[PDB]
């Protein structure tokens, strides 16, 4: 590019015209050259700002993926994650997030918690969820209904501030032995 | 490589002449044309070019024979039919290997289709050809590149062309060529493949700011639009006074420098024709203007300083000049807006025994600030006399010009005058004898009002003008309203139409239909200046009624709205987006899905749990 | 959380020499240093794009609330969309967009009133008149409030499951239940105490009201990045009425009253002036595009996070124990309530 | 982890005209390269 | 001389490299080469 110069190129604006002729056109192709430079250097320091940031964002996402179970959703992959692999990729990396990630459901019924004797009872990890006709305890992200026995919750009330609290007999593995 | 150029060339899918023969039309010449023609063995010879193909200007004549060519720059009179009969003032002959070349496959079958090119840029007159063995019959439509043959520096005047024909006991096809951008691509072997036009289609366009030939699906902002003006209206004063030019000009006892008559010259129009007439010029040399461009301009103010000095001291007369005149006499400012006229004067500054009316100033304490005068007789100290005399170490400070019809060029009487203006923002008094057209309203013209030239669409306004206002303008310093100088009366002023193009395209591997998006324009607008003609952009894509879309984001030609929503594919802005989707195929545009319309099923009791799960593996990159 | 910026489309052609063929030819002197600039702006449209897509398009499916509306005594009409207002948006989303003024809408396609503005053609005109536009975001604010209406009944419908799956609708009692739970407190205590909390709840979400209602500005973040934005935008037009050491400003005037010979020294001094502005201008934006690109970023981690889940991570998504998270959709940026 | 960098303040005015009244209204032509420079500036020690 | 760094000065074409027998199809009116980015690639010989 000219700048505005008689021509682009030094080796012929040097041999075409003696130093006081070609300085001036010497110096309209150096402000104009390193102008450019000067954008070049400026766009590459964005660039790698940029790039150091994605690679901060790299190095904790496989600090915490790869390295151990992340709790932090959507961080590691859709859903809940389980586990990742890295796969080292031209000028970056590539993950492999394994992810758990529920299916088929069922309406059931639930309840805060169950009252068996003028008492409260609530799981102790998992929800209250019921077929229709027999209340269980189960997991939250999956359907393992169980038997709601004294160690499946634990009791704290009086069977009159819960709202929504459902009658239901809780078991004991003690009466019977 | 697909280098881009921008050169002389045949407009694509454009308009070329076909010819017959069985008289021999002058077609015109400018700007290059492109030359075809498919013969059996021979039928034209060669071209005539020139103007007016006569005995008064040069001419030029290429014809060719059986084993040269006979080009060659002379001055014909005519052959109206040994191709002429002058040959007085002419020369530059030239001969070469013969343009034409023929094969045949022992059978006339083969008619080799020959194209040339020639155009007559900085003379240099360039002819380009080639010859495809291929019958022309039907004019080909596959790609042929042309490879100069000769190229000769002419440098002659070229409007009107001609063409010759041969002897015997569905040619002749011809095009113009236009200055366009072209992007061609280039063969490993460096002989080119294909090029496409970067001023045809939306999808030239793209692909050549995309500098490419293949166009991967999604949106490319090209260039911008504009409503180019379609009349231009110069409103100039009300005033029809001539200047007093002629006064100053007819006037003869021009004053000395050491007092420079400094006439003000206001309240009429300046046609500086008069200026020229008496006027045997010998240095117009001006600065803050062009002297071509003198009777277009508006000036504040304008003032004259007339003084006769002598052959140097014109030369010595300038912006920030030095010497005997320029220090002590007359000084004129660095930032001179204006300029000298000087021209001889050995009649009325001369006599004969001799004359010494004149003065001049050598002699001051100091040096003379721009445009300043010093009318007085101190006598200059030398030494620490207080003197108050002539004679040595005492001198009389100004010495004369004394003027004889005998002396030099370097010492006869120029008569200098300089004119001074002040071409900045205030009612300019002083214009130039342009006539005062009509006034347009509504519509986007070239407007110079008072001078003040610019570009944009006018109309009423209810500003609070005072009546000293002249102008508007905004917190930015752009003007925004002239008052009318013969009207009195307030015109807003608006941008032309600029707006911004954006080509909307599926990958050019699926089809060539594309979507035009003009920006934050009323398609109206657009539509009407479609219709008038006026708009920058030159690829006219087409409007069928249904193909227009006042989107919230400017709007969408060439692409049809349906009120569906689907996944946005190319993102055009404001909730709309672009896809190609099957009828049996256009281009549609939506407001995008944002997702499958869902409701959970919440109550106070009912609860979802996964009695199953799956694995899935998700990439991140 | 500023999530983008106003989307520019500068072109050096127009901004630099206003429809003259001189100019323009002197200009392709300077080589591919417009290609560049207008490349640049491109990308930081789309940058502000694929920004907003980030931050907002979280859900692959929107989400509804149900017809009723009792989440066993939680109340939510303040940042649930209400349906008589036309533009269908939150009582508490409503306040962020009348707080915020915008210089440039974009989406106006103001021309032909410009010509009818009647009084000083305002900065929009101005602008328009050097060309300097504003290209309109692709998310609509009527659109991007849907979204953050599927998003915020997707959290209070079904916890924390639809950021991960399919949407398990789950009663709002037990998911307050089990985001406490999430802390270390048991869920005995919100079912002894669901009226008091779900008092406090709404105590705090009516009087977040009124806080964001008389406070002089709290959302001076995305004001800040409107005025930025606004300002860069006025200083790049005010640098057309600058001389540069030439005779006049006006490339129309210098054309006009010099011929091309002698012009040409001004128009090219007028150049070197206008692109290095206009360089300024590209790199200030690019910068602070990868700052808003930065916050839009953690915005995005932010919704991923509080909103779809409850993030153990202390004092990231608000002050305390983190329960939930409502985002509400602002003018150019995101508002979480957490 | 580095927190703060040093807050500079530099003038543009004098800077490069120091105590230069020609070289003053020689930069004035300059339009606004000098708000721009100084604003950018105090955003940056405001951020610091 | 090929293969050796030399300033050459083909046919007022000045510059400096080196130089070497090609596979090159230039046409009869080519004269001279180039690249993408538009800087001299190949010269023809003025004399062979
Ligand atoms: C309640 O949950 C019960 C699970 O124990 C289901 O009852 C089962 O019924 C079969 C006979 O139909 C028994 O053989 C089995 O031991 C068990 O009791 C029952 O289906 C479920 N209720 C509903 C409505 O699904
Ligand atoms: C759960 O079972 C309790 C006794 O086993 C019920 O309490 C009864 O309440 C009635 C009034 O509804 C009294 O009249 C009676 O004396 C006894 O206290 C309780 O209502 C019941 N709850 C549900 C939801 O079934
Ligand atoms: C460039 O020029 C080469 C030299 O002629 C071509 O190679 C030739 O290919 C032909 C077959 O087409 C062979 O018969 C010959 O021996 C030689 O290999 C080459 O094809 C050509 N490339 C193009 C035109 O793209
Ligand atoms: C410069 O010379 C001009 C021509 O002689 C003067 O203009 C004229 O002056 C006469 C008087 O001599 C007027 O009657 C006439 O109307 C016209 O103005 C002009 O005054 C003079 N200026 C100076 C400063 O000397
Ligand atoms: C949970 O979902 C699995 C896959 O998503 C089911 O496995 C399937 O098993 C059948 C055979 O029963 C295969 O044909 C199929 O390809 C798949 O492997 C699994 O049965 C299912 N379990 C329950 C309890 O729903
Ligand atoms: C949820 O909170 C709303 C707050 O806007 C309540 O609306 C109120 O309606 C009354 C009129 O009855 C107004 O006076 C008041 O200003 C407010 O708008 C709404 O009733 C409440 N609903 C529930 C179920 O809690
Ligand atoms: C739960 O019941 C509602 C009531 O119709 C229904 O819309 C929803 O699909 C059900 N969810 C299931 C079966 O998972
Ligand atoms: C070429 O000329 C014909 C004859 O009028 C016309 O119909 C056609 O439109 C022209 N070509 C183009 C591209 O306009
Ligand atoms: C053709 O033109 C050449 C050019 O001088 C001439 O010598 C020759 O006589 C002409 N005729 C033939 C048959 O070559
Ligand atoms: C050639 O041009 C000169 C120009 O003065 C003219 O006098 C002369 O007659 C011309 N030769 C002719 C006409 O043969
Ligand atoms: C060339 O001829 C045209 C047609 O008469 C004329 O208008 C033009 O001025 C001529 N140019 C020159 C340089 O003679
Ligand atoms: C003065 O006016 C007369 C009018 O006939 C004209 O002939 C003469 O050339 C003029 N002189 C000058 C110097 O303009
Ligand atoms: C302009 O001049 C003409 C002729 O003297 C007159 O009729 C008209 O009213 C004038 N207009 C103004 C605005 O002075
Ligand atoms: C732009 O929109 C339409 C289409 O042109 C029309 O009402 C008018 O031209 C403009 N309207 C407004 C409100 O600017
Ligand atoms: C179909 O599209 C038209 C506009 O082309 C719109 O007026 C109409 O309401 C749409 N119909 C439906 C059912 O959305
Ligand atoms: C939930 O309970 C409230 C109050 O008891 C009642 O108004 C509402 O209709 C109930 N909804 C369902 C789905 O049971
Ligand atoms: C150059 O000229 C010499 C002497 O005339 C001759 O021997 C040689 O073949 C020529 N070569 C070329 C490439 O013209």
């Amino acid at each position: 590019s000219k700048f505005g110069a008689i021509s682009s190129v030094l080796n012929d604006i040097l041999s075409r015209l003696d130093p006081p002729e070609a300085e001036v056109q010497i110096d309209r192709l150096i402000t104009g050259r390193l102008q450019s430079l000067q954008t070049y250097v400026t766009q590459q320091l964005i660039r790698a700002a940029e790039i150091r940031a994605s690679a901060n964002l790299a190095a904790t996402k496989m600090s915490e993926c790869v390295l151990g179970q992340s709790k932090r959703v959507d961080f590691c992959g859709k859903g809940y994650h389980l586990m990742s692999f890295p796969q080292s990729a031209p000028h970056g990396v590539v993950f492999l997030h394994v992810t758990y990630v529920p299916a088929q459901e069922k309406n059931f019924t639930t309840a805060p918690a169950i009252c068996h004797d003028g008492k409260a009872h609530f799981p102790r990890e998992g929800v209250f969820v019921s077929n229709g006709t027999h209340w269980f305890v189960t997991q939250r992200n999956f359907y393992e209904p169980q038997i709601i026995t004294t160690d499946n919750t634990f009791v704290s009330g009086n069977c009159d501030v819960v709202i929504g609290i459902v009658n239901n007999t809780v078991y004991d593995p003690l009466q019977l032995e | 490589v697909l280098h881009l150029t921008q050169d002389l060339f045949l407009p694509f899918f454009s308009n070329v002449t076909w010819f017959h023969a069985i008289d021999n039309p002058v077609l015109p010449f400018n700007d290059g044309v492109y030359f075809a023609s498919t013969e059996k063995s021979n039928i034209i010879r060669g071209w005539i070019f020139g103007t007016t193909l006569d005995s008064k200007t040069q001419s030029l004549l290429i014809v060719n024979n059986a084993t040269n060519v006979f080009i060659k720059v002379c001055e014909f009179q005519f052959c109206n039919d040994g191709v002429y009969s002058s040959a007085n003032n002419c020369t530059f002959e030239y001969v070469s290997q013969p343009f034409l070349m023929d094969l045949e496959g022992k059978q006339g079958n083969f008619k080799n289709l020959r194209e040339f090119v020639f155009k007559n840029i900085d003379g240099y007159f360039k002819i380009y050809s080639k010859h495809t063995p291929i019958i022309g019959r039907d004019f080909p439509q596959g790609f042929s590149a042309l490879e100069p043959l000769v190229d000769l520096p002419i440098g002659i005047n070229i409007t009107r062309f001609q063409t010759l024909l041969a002897l015997n006991r569905a040619d002749y096809y011809v095009g113009y060529l236009q200055p366009r951008t072209f992007l061609l691509k280039y063969n490993e072997n460096g002989t080119i493949t294909d090029a496409v036009d970067c001023a045809l289609d939306p999808l030239s366009e793209t692909k050549c700011t995309l500098k490419s030939f293949t166009v991967e699906k999604g949106i490319y902002q090209t260039s911008n639009f504009r409503v180019q003006p379609t009349e231009s209206i110069v409103r100039f004063p009300n005033v029809t006074n001539l200047c007093p030019f002629h006064e100053v000009f007819n006037a003869t006892r021009f004053a000395s420098v050491y007092a420079w008559n400094r006439t003000r010259i206001s309240n009429c129009v300046a046609d500086y024709s008069v200026l020229y007439n008496f006027a045997p010029f010998f240095a117009f040399k001006c600065y803050g203007v062009s002297p071509t461009k003198l009777n277009d301009l508006c000036f504040t103010n304008v003032y004259a300083d007339s003084f006769v000095i002598k052959g140097n001291e014109v030369s010595q007369i300038a912006p920030g000049q030095t010497g005997n005149i320029a220090d002590y006499n007359y000084k004129l400012p660095d930032d001179f807006t204006g300029c000298v006229i000087a021209w001889n004067s050995n009649k009325l500054d001369s006599k004969h025994s001799g004359n010494y009316d004149y003065w001049y100033r050598s002699f001051r304490k100091s040096k003379l600030k721009p445009f300043e005068r010093d009318i007085s007789t101190e006598i200059y100290q030398a030494g620490n006399k207080p003197c108050k005399g002539k004679g040595p170490n005492c001198y009389f400070p100004l010495q004369s010009y004394g003027f004889r019809p005998t002396y030099g060029v370097g010492h006869q009487p120029y008569r200098v005058v300089v004119l001074s203006f002040e071409l900045l923002h205030a009612p300019a008094t002083v214009c130039g004898p342009k006539k005062s057209t009509n006034l347009v309203k509504n519509k986007c013209v070239n407007f110079n009002f008072n001078g003040l030239t610019g570009t944009g669409v006018l109309t009423k306004s209810n500003k609070k003008f005072l009546p000293f206002q002249q102008f508007g303008r905004d917190i930015v310093d752009t003007t925004d309203a002239v008052r009318d100088p013969q009207t009195l009366e307030i015109l807003d002023i608006t941008p032309c139409s600029f707006g911004g193009v954006s080509v909307i395209t599926p990958g050019t591997n699926t089809s060539n239909q594309v979507a035009v998006l003009y920006q934050g324009v009323n398609c109206t607008e657009v539509s009407v200046a479609i219709h008038a003609d006026q708009l920058t952009p030159t690829w006219r894509v087409y409007s069928t009624g249904s193909n227009v879309f006042q989107t919230r984001a400017g709007c969408l030609i060439g692409a049809e709205y349906v009120n569906n929503s689907y996944e946005c594919d190319i993102p055009i802005g404001a909730g709309i987006c672009a896809s190609y989707q099957t009828q049996s195929q256009s281009i549609i545009a939506y407001t995008m899905s944002l997702g499958a319309e869902n409701s959970v099923a919440y109550s106070n009791n009912s609860i979802a749990i996964p009695t199953n799960f799956t694995i899935s593996v998700t990439t991140e990159i | 959380l500023p999530v983008s910026m106003t989307k520019t489309s500068v072109d050096c052609t127009m901004y630099i020499c206003g429809d003259s063929t001189e100019c323009s030819n002197l200009l392709l002197q300077y080589g591919s240093f417009c290609t560049q600039l207008k490349r640049a702006l491109t990308g930081i449209a789309v940058e502000q794009d694929k920004n907003t897509q980030e931050v907002f398009a979280q859900v692959k499916q929107i989400y509804k609330t149900p017809p009723i509306k009792y989440f066993g005594g939680f109340n939510f009409s303040q940042i649930l969309p209400d349906p008589s207002k036309p533009s269908k948006r939150s009582p508490i989303e409503d306040l962020l967009f009348n707080k915020v003024t915008l210089a440039d809408a974009g989406f106006i396609k103001q021309y032909g009133d410009c010509l009818g503005d009647i009084a000083a053609r305002d900065l929009i005109c101005a602008q328009k008149f050097n060309g300097l536009t504003v290209l309109p975001p692709l998310l609509t604010d009527e659109m991007i409030a849907q979204y953050t209406s599927a998003l915020l009944a997707g959290t209070i419908t079904s916890g924390w499951t639809f950021g991960a799956g399919p949407a398990l609708q789950i009663p709002f009692p037990m998911q307050m239940a089990y985001r406490f739970n999430g802390i270390g407190v048991t869920q005995n205590v919100l079912y002894e105490n669901q009226k008091l909390i779900a008092n406090q709840f709404n105590s705090a979400i009516g009087k977040i009201q009124d806080s964001l209602f008389s406070t002089p500005s709290a959302l001076g973040k995305l004001q800040d990045v409107v005025n930025h934005n606004a300002q860069a935008l006025n200083t790049l037009v005010k640098q057309l009425s600058s001389k540069f050491g030439a005779i006049s400003s006006v490339l129309n005037d210098i054309l006009s009253r010099l011929d091309p010979p002698e012009a040409e020294v001004q128009i090219d001094r007028l150049i070197t002036g206008r692109l290095q502005s206009l360089q300024t201008y590209v790199t200030q934006q690019l910068i602070r595009a990868a700052e808003i690109r930065a916050s839009a970023n953690l915005a995005a981690t932010k919704m991923s996070e509080c909103v779809l889940g409850q993030s153990k991570r202390v004092d990231f998504c608000g002050k305390g124990y983190h329960l939930m998270s409502f985002p509400q959709s602002a003018p150019h940026g995101v508002v979480f309530l957490h």
